[PDB]
């Protein structure tokens, strides 16, 4: 969702698989995250994969 | 003073789609917001959405989510819009119009100030 | 959409007056001092004649006095003539992230 | 000031406890910042230099 050349330091949209209140009914969810806070999972071409 | 132009009339069946185009002059294209409005035969005008020449971020009225669509380009300096699922009601004329000044450090998109207006776009639909 | 109230066609002879009220809800109209009117003159596209609730855009006599009344935007008109015949809309900020307007008041000036 | 109008997006995560996160951001994106008076900060520099 990235203004490709913006003079801006926007926060990122990603998702994740959430363990609901019952421990064996997993379900996905999403929420935004300020851009410094997340580290890419890998220094490779894993441009999708991200972690806190 | 600003020179503003719209595309001409258009003909479809009801429930079809329409496209509207707009391009200003007299100011550099990247400094002002762009809006659209529908002018009925006397019923209250419908404001549809606002457009940013810089970014792909736009919002639309509570009637029009999922129905309207919009794109723009910078090098040629043109604003585009597309509505789907027309009605017999929206034979009403559509007007391109210039919005408020753009600021990075405070928000001004929702300011309801229109200083320059077009000459109307009349889409036609009938049984 | 929540179209605002507007007296549809009240009018008088030259030198007479009308009153206007643009009522929405408690959430939209009076949140910011950002109200605009647009005059759909017959035979030509609308025209800009109210700004910032209490200011006129260009050089024009401030006859159509502006006033803030919270949930509804109220404005008083006086000193009209027969050539003032036109349809006047009122528009206001309407929350996340849009604007709403009224049904339009026409000055059906008589005589 | 932060001109973005952030909103909360609440999820229930784990038994009997709730996570909060920034929701769908309303309005056009703008950049956060601070503001300082150029005349007075320069004068204050002028007054500090003598010390
Ligand atoms: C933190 O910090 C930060 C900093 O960093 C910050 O920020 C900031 O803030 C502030 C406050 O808010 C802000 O301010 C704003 O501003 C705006 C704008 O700005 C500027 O600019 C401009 C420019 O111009 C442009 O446009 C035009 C149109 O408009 C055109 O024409 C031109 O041309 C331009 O364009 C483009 O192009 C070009 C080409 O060449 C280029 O070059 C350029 O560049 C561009 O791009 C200017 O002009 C302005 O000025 C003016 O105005 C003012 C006000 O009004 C005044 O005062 C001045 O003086 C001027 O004036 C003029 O006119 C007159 C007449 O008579 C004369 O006389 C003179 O000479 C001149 O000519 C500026 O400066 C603005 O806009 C705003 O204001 C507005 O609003 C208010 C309320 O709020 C009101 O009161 C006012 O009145 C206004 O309104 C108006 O205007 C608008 C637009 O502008 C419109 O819409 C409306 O309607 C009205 O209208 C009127 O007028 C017109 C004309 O103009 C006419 O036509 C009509 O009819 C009517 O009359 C404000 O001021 C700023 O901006 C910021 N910055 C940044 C960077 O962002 C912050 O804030 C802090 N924080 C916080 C929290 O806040
Ligand atoms: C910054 O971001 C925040 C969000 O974090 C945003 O705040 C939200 O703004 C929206 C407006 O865009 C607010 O939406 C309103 O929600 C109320 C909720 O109604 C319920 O709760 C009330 C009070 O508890 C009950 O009385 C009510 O019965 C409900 O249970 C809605 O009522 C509103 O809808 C009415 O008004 C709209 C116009 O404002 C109409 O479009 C809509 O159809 C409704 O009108 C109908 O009902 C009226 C009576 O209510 C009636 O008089 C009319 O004739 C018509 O029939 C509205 O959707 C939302 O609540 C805000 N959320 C919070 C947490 O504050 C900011 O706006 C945003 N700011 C900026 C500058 O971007
Ligand atoms: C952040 O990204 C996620 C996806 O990675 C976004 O959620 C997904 O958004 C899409 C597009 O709006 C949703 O698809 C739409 O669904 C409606 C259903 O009514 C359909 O009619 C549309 O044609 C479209 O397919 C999708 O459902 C949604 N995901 C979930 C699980 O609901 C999210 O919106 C992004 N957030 C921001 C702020 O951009």
């Amino acid at each position: 969702a990235t203004v490709k050349n913006g003079t801006v330091e926007e926060m990122k949209n990603c998702s994740f698989n959430t363990t609901t209140e019952i421990r064996d009914k997993e379900k996905k969810e999403y929420a935004l995250f300020y851009k410094p806070d997340i580290v890419p999972l890998s220094e490779t071409n894993n441009t999708s994969e991200y972690r806190l | 003073q600003v020179q503003l132009v719209q595309s001409g009339a258009e003909v479809k069946n009801p429930g079809a789609s329409v496209k509207v185009s707009c391009a200003p002059s007299g100011y550099t294209f990247t400094d002002f917001y762009i809006h659209w409005v529908r002018l009925a035969p006397g019923q209250g005008l419908e404001w549809l959405g606002w457009m940013n020449p810089k970014t792909g971020r736009t919002n639309q009225g509570q009637n029009f989510q999922g129905r309207v669509t919009m794109t723009r380009d910078t090098s040629i300096g043109t604003a585009y819009m597309e509505l789907r699922s027309l009605t017999s009601d929206d034979t009403a004329v559509y007007y391109c119009v210039t919005g408020a000044w753009i600021s990075d450090y405070y928000d001004s998109s929702y300011y309801p100030n229109f200083d320059h207006w077009g000459q109307g776009t009349l889409v036609t639909v009938s049984s | 959409l929540p179209v605002l109230t507007q007296p549809a066609s009240v009018s008088g002879s030259p030198g007479q007056s009308i009153t206007i009220s643009c009522t929405g809800t408690i959430y939209d109209v009076g949140k910011f001092d950002l109200v605009s009117w647009y005059q759909h003159h017959p035979g030509k596209a609308p025209k800009y004649l109210i700004y910032e609730v209490k200011k006129w855009p260009s050089g024009v006599s401030h006859r159509f006095s502006g006033s803030k009344s919270g949930n509804t935007a109220s404005l008083t008109i006086s000193g009209l003539q027969v050539e003032d015949e036109a349809d006047y809309y009122c528009c206001s900020f309407g929350g996340s992230a849009a604007v709403v307007c009224g049904g339009g008041t026409k000055v059906t000036v008589l005589g | 000031t932060r001109p973005n109008n952030n909103t909360r997006k609440s999820v229930r995560i784990g038994p009997g406890q709730t996570f909060y996160a920034t929701g769908d951001i309303i309005g056009d994106i703008k950049q956060a910042h601070c503001n300082i008076s150029e005349e007075k900060w320069n004068d204050t520099l002028q007054k500090v230099g003598i010390e």
